[PDB]
């Protein structure tokens, strides 16, 4: 599945067809491919400044040890290169940045 | 059942000590959002909540101690800033440039309080009286007297014709500014008072002693209608909200509670300070909190309306 | 009501709910009754019952509130106004319950006549006493059969605090006739001793605490007013008896704290003076928790053995940190030994004695002693930042900071001493400051305001002379002998104190006299080790090896100075590591035989080891880089400039320049 | 009381430094100031009564 | 997901034991509630406010 | 011929006041088996043992207030100690030349132990921390932090990834060093602690309490297999032997008592110290004990294997 789903977005990227919604159905396959994929980087430079910013403004209203716990680096991680998860097991509040 | 409460800004390091006191006016007929802050240093800085986040404006000083008050005048462009120094210098807050000074040693003012109509600008002293002195126009024309001690809070109703004042060891003094004579005397706490405030209309005047209990009183009598009791220790202001239906107290024990006076209960806390709360206010149409703390943060919430 | 008739257990709760809802005056009555006897049994106060319903629901303050709408709506009930007064006392909201049980008074008058109108006599009498009106008290006991234990001992005590003792002597004693319950006829006997000693006659009343003390089983009480008679006596043998008798048999005190202090004042009392810290550092470890330990703990080392300021500091901030409401005391402590310190800190701000200090004065802006702490701390932070060299900051507050301590002296009760101590300070380090600044007109006339108003005291008359001849001997000028003769007659006055001696002895160097200075030096050195104390021993040691090192300085003949300076040095080495005493040696031995090895190698290593201050590092090196430049090393010279390079300097590598090409 | 006068020569070396004594706190910290000038001791009359 | 589903029936029994008239179960309730809530695990929505 | 246990030394005025730690280090398979005290002074003084008796090594110090415990390291020759201060030092052991000086914060550090392999000197902390201090190269390397009250005395295991920790409160919490997950929480008293102790091959460990009670507790889980009542007044330190077979106890009321896991009983009480005894420990094996006490008196004992 991972040579799978690289030779699909490989062969989605040299097209226009991008914003592609995988659907999965069961959120540890969900996350399986997403920390398998681990070299995409489909977002540019401008774009990356504009997440980060976007990202860090509505972050940072929170406490200290809040925002430096496993799945809010990984998340930020993800989202930097431009790649997203929406399951039910991540918390509320990255659902909506998310989306 | 409850409204939608949550932050909204969080500044990281206002001041480099602890800031004791706070005073949020809008006041100019457009919208200027003036933040006014006083710290553990010379610093007055004036902070304006422009959009979304908390932009320095000015970062004027000119006193030799830490501020104890501040204060901000809702008609003029204007602040006024009393400290350890004995000085009273009251600033500009357009031009960022000292106007006057005035002095007077911790025995001749505490704590500010402006007028309604923005002219008195009275506090209180150390030998029981209340000075008034005049802003743009001198110093001491006159000083209302109760035989008592130490006297901490001065509050104005917002209508003009009262006047109040706690001391050490708890009674309460409320006079009248049409004549300047003693109505009568509440007894109140046990513990020093540090606190008081009027409501809009200047019908319940809200107390908040030492001990961690928070009398709500009434004036023109002396019918008292209970004693909220949520802290579990010191209480450090109260800021009663436009609307007679609220109002929030800030403690020592980290957490800055809203009340209602309807019902006597506490409606929501916030948890989010770190040390000691120093100072909360309300905005024009009150929907927003300013809380400032021991810890060197400058908080703002959010209150719908 | 139902269930209160039926007799059962859930009628205080269904009271509660009842209040809750919307004050009907029957529900009101019934809550309030019902905790006035929750409060009333003594064997609550474990069950959840007493300690969750009434120490977690607030039960007392709404009971209050309660009673308060109740009595303004009924007004002609006595038991609710009883009831009223009642809670208030357990609120301490005093003055109220005297006027509850006043407007009782009125109410039963004329209905019953009968015991109940006594109690509410006896009550409103009592609590009358309590806040002042002494006078009211006593005349409202008149008004009583005196006839009971409780309305003769309120009688008493009301005519005690008024004055009048033989009449509470006699007041007691009727009381002690009529006693059942052992206990009391013990807590009697002390306050007879207690009452009888302040007119005096202090052996009546040791021998009746002894025939108290003869009683079955000790009170615990009557002890305690053993040890404290025998500290207010001297000669403290009894007072050891006393303390061992107190820890032998007895347990069940739960303060912990007042057996410390009274053990750390009889310690005190042989003038020891040093056990002391360590008996309360003995029981600080033996309890670990309870703040007013540690608070103590750091009370003593400021005052007892004030070379534990590190200590003391960590004991403070410890004492603070372990709750709020000790904040006051244990912050004017950790200031005042932050002080004592001096500057031994890695230059951090927010941690300063300034910044405490002034975070006490704003918690409780009461006290005289915060004050004073604040014009220390200002004057402090002037000569720090003087030695860094940045700027004098704070000029011009001290009179108003005086005028503050006096008026916060004004309203407190008793310390006669200590007040009396407190404000002539606050009066000297004020003229002292003053005269620093440069305000020398306000000095006067503060000076003569307070000489007119009492006879002269010879402390404020010197501080007269040194604010007269501070301008004149400021600009080089010769004086007359008979200016001289008054101010030596006027040091004279008032001996015992090593600052005045040190000044005029300052006053003989500016004008020139050097043996005489030294003597008056050596005086002032004598009379600091003979008090026991310690800074001034050092301060005067050092200071009299720098006069004699700078007459030396000039070259003069009669080579009698460096013999004084060795000495002096040789001695202040044996009390401790002042780094200035051995570069005062180093010094000498450069300008005394300059030569070769000797100085050189004591100036580079007193200049290579490390553990020293920065201002006299850098005159070691200095004085080291000239030594070196006579004899030629260019080496070592290098050596020095790399030196002064990984630090930051400004005159020995300029000097170095200047040298480098005559 | 004995020799009444005492005549230096007050500027003997320019080359040299002047030795400036100023003492912080009771428990022993001395440091030196540069100018020339007064004793400059701190808290002269002794630390504030608690 | 489970606490935010609990504070809000540590709330609703807050309104019960006020009217069954078991003024012991209320302050237990207005304590539970208050002691439950204060961090992301009820952090504010962003396209609410 | 039995050999009973025998009084075998005294010493007179080890100290100048109270003595309150003792540590006795076998380190040195030769014949050095130092014993260092801390004693309420600065002086922490070493002493070894040449033949049969303690003669003096040197005396060292630099402390501020009272010193309150010292501990001896296998590993390296080198020594802990730390103060009311909350200030800790490092002696080398060799030649008393104090190799480092590891400072704490106002509250940081109370008592001390070392890891097993010499790396780690965990302490306690008067608001509950348990922060460990590297030995030697680090500083604060990392904190384990639990909610609770005053932590009196540590414990610590022989093999490794168990700290076992009391508390004023009267509650012993056990960490496993691999993780920092409380493994299990054990009520225990309702009264301080005071002393932890473990054995070797760490199976039992063992509590004393501040009631004159001692527990003995399976590590593997919270069986309270034991309790002890023979102790009149408090118990202040417990200590094994290289062998699973007995323990000695030093009660408040100058009375050491030396207790048997196999049977449970005191088999033998000591009369000695006419002042409570605040330390005892075992040689490098179960031959001698070390007793100090309140009073200046050093006493050590003896019991063959």
């Amino acid at each position: 599945d991972r040579g799978v789903y690289l030779s699909l977005l490989a062969s989605l990227r040299t097209r226009a067809q991008l914003p592609v919604v995988v659907f999965t159905f069961s959120r540890g396959r969900c996350d399986e491919q997403a920390s398998g994929l681990t070299s995409l980087d489909l977002t540019t430079s401008s774009e990356k400044s504009e997440i980060h910013l976007f990202l860090q403004r509505c972050l940072a209203r929170l406490r200290g040890s809040d925002r430096q716990l496993p799945q809010v680096l990984h998340m930020s991680e993800l989202l930097n290169r431009g790649l997203g998860v929406h399951h039910s097991g991540i918390l509320p509040i990255l659902k909506e940045i998310v989306e | 059942m409850t409204n939608q409460y949550g932050i909204l800004f969080k500044q990281e390091q206002a001041h480099d000590d602890a800031i004791w006191s706070v005073a949020w006016g809008t006041n100019k007929k457009e919208n200027s959002e003036t933040v006014v802050t006083g710290s553990l240093d010379d610093l007055v800085k004036v902070w304006k909540w422009r959009d979304e986040r908390l932009d320095l404006q000015w970062s004027l000083e000119g006193h030799q101690l830490g501020v104890v008050s501040v204060d901000i005048s809702h008609t003029l462009p204007i602040a006024a800033s009393s400290s350890l120094d004995a000085h009273i210098r009251l600033w500009d807050l357009e031009n960022g440039k000292q106007i006057k000074s005035i002095d007077a040693g911790p025995v001749d003012a505490w704590t500010l309080a402006f007028s309604p109509d923005s002219q008195y600008l009275a506090t209180g002293t150390h030998v029981g009286k209340v000075n008034i002195f005049g802003v743009e126009s001198g110093k001491k024309e006159y000083s209302l007297d109760t035989r008592g001690k130490f006297i901490l809070s001065i509050a104005y109703s917002p209508d003009g014709k009262y006047l109040a004042s706690g001391a050490i060891d708890g009674i309460i003094n409320i006079f009248d500014i049409a004549t300047g004579k003693l109505l009568h005397t509440l007894e109140g706490h046990a513990m020093p008072i540090r606190s008081l405030t009027f409501s809009p209309d200047s019908q319940l005047l809200v107390t908040a002693s030492d001990d961690g209990y928070i009398k709500i009183y009434d004036v023109q009598h002396a019918n008292l209608a209970g004693t909220l009791s949520g802290h579990a220790s010191w209480v450090l202001n109260v800021a009663f909200c436009p609307d007679d239906t609220h109002f929030v107290s800030s403690s020592s024990d980290k957490s800055v509670k809203v009340w209602d006076v309807g019902t006597r209960t506490c409606v929501h806390t916030f948890f989010d300070h770190q040390d000691q709360v120093w100072g909360v206010k309300y905005n024009g149409n009150g929907s927003k909190i300013v809380s400032v703390g021991d810890d060197q943060e400058i908080h703002i919430y959010d209150c719908p309306i | 009501l139902i269930a209160e008739a039926v007799g059962s257990y859930d009628t205080m709760d269904l009271f509660r709910h009842t209040t809750e809802l919307n004050m009907h005056t029957e529900g009101a009555l019934g809550y309030a009754y019902w905790v006035c006897t929750t409060l009333q049994d003594k064997s609550n106060r474990e069950t959840e019952l007493y300690q969750y319903n009434i120490l977690q629901m607030n039960a007392i303050p709404a009971a209050q509130v309660i009673l308060n709408k109740y009595v303004e709506r009924i007004q002609n009930y006595a038991p609710a106004f009883t009831m009223l007064g009642y809670l208030n006392e357990h609120l301490q909201l005093k003055k109220e319950a005297a006027n509850a049980y006043q407007r009782a008074i009125l109410l039963l008058q004329t209905a019953e006549d009968q015991d109940t109108y006594n109690v509410a006599i006896r009550n409103y009498g009592r609590l009358l006493c309590s806040t002042g009106e002494y006078d009211k008290a006593i005349q409202a006991f008149k008004s009583t059969p005196l006839e009971v234990l409780e309305d003769i001992i309120g009688f008493a005590l009301a005519l005690f605090m008024k004055g009048l003792y033989k009449e509470s002597s006699k007041a007691y004693e009727r009381a002690l006739s009529i006693v059942e319950s052992e206990q009391d006829k013990a807590h009697i006997l002390t306050a007879l001793a207690i009452t009888e000693y302040k007119q005096g006659k202090t052996d009546v009343a040791k021998t009746l605490l002894f025939k108290c003390s003869i009683l079955k089983e000790p009170t615990t009480e009557s002890l305690q007013a053993l040890c404290a008679l025998g500290l207010a006596m001297q000669d403290a043998t009894l007072s050891k008896a006393a303390l061992n008798e107190l820890l032998k048999h007895i347990k069940h005190k739960d303060s912990n704290y007042q057996r410390c202090l009274l053990t750390s004042a009889i310690y005190a009392l042989q003038g020891r003076s040093v056990a002391v810290q360590k008996q309360i550092s003995k029981a600080v470890h033996s309890n670990p928790g309870d703040p007013a330990l540690w608070s103590l703990l750091s009370r003593v080392v400021a005052q007892y053995a004030q070379r534990n300021a590190k200590g003391g500091v960590v004991a403070g901030n410890v004492a603070h940190i372990l709750d709020s409401n000790h904040g006051k005391k244990a912050l004017l402590y950790t200031a005042v030994n932050q002080l004592a310190m001096g500057s031994s800190s890695a230059e951090d701000e927010k941690n300063t004695a300034l910044k405490t200090i002034q975070k006490a004065a704003l918690l409780s802006p009461g006290d005289p002693a915060i004050w004073a702490g604040l014009m220390a701390a200002c004057h402090a932070d002037d000569k720090l930042a003087l030695v860094n060299n940045t700027q004098p900051k704070r000029i011009d507050l001290y009179l108003a900071l005086l005028s503050a301590v006096s008026a916060s002296i004004k309203d407190e009760k008793f310390f006669e001493n200590y007040n009396q101590s407190l404000e002539k300070w606050s009066l000297s380090q004020a003229v002292t400051g003053l005269i620093d600044t440069g305000r020398i007109s306000e000095a006067e006339t503060l000076c003569t305001k307070n000489l007119k108003s009492n006879p002269d005291q010879p402390a404020v008359i010197l501080l007269l002379r040194q604010v007269q001849c501070k301008p004149l001997l400021e600009s080089q000028k010769p004086l007359p002998d008979a200016v001289l003769e008054e101010l030596q007659k006027t040091v004279m006055s008032n001996s015992t104190s090593v600052p005045a001696w040190q000044w005029l002895a300052h006053v003989y160097q500016s004008q020139g006299m050097m043996r005489a200075a030294e003597m008056c030096y050596r005086k002032s050195l004598q009379l600091a080790s003979q008090r026991g104390s310690w800074s001034g021993k050092l301060s005067s040691l050092l200071r009299l090896a720098l006069l004699a090192l700078k007459v030396c300085m000039a070259n003069i003949s009669n080579d009698h100075w460096p013999s004084l300076v060795q000495e002096a040095t040789t001695e202040a080495l044996k009390l401790c590591f002042c780094p200035l005493a051995v570069l005062l040696q180093a010094l000498l031995q450069f300008k005394r035989k300059m030569g070769a090895r000797e100085t050189r190698r004591l100036l580079e290593r007193v200049v290579y080891q490390p553990g020293y201050p920065k201002s006299i590092a850098s005159t070691a090196r200095w004085y080291l880089l000239r030594h070196l430049y006579a004899k030629d090393d260019y080496e070592l010279i290098d050596v020095l400039v790399n030196n002064a390079k990984t630090h930051g300097d400004t005159r020995a590598l300029e000097l170095n320049q200047r040298l480098s090409s005559q | 009381m004995m020799e009444t006068e005492r005549l230096v020569l007050p500027p003997p070396d320019p080359l040299d430094l002047p030795l400036r004594a100023v003492e912080l706190g009771c428990t022993g910290h001395w440091e030196l100031l540069n100018l020339p000038g007064a004793p400059e001791s701190s808290l002269p009359h002794g630390l504030p009564p608690c | 997901r489970c606490i935010q589903r609990l504070a809000e029936m540590c709330r609703s029994l807050r309104g019960a034991a006020r009217l069954v008239g078991e003024p012991v179960l209320g302050a237990k309730m207005e304590t539970a509630a208050t002691l439950l809530r204060r961090d992301i695990v009820f952090a504010a929505s962003l396209y609410t406010q």
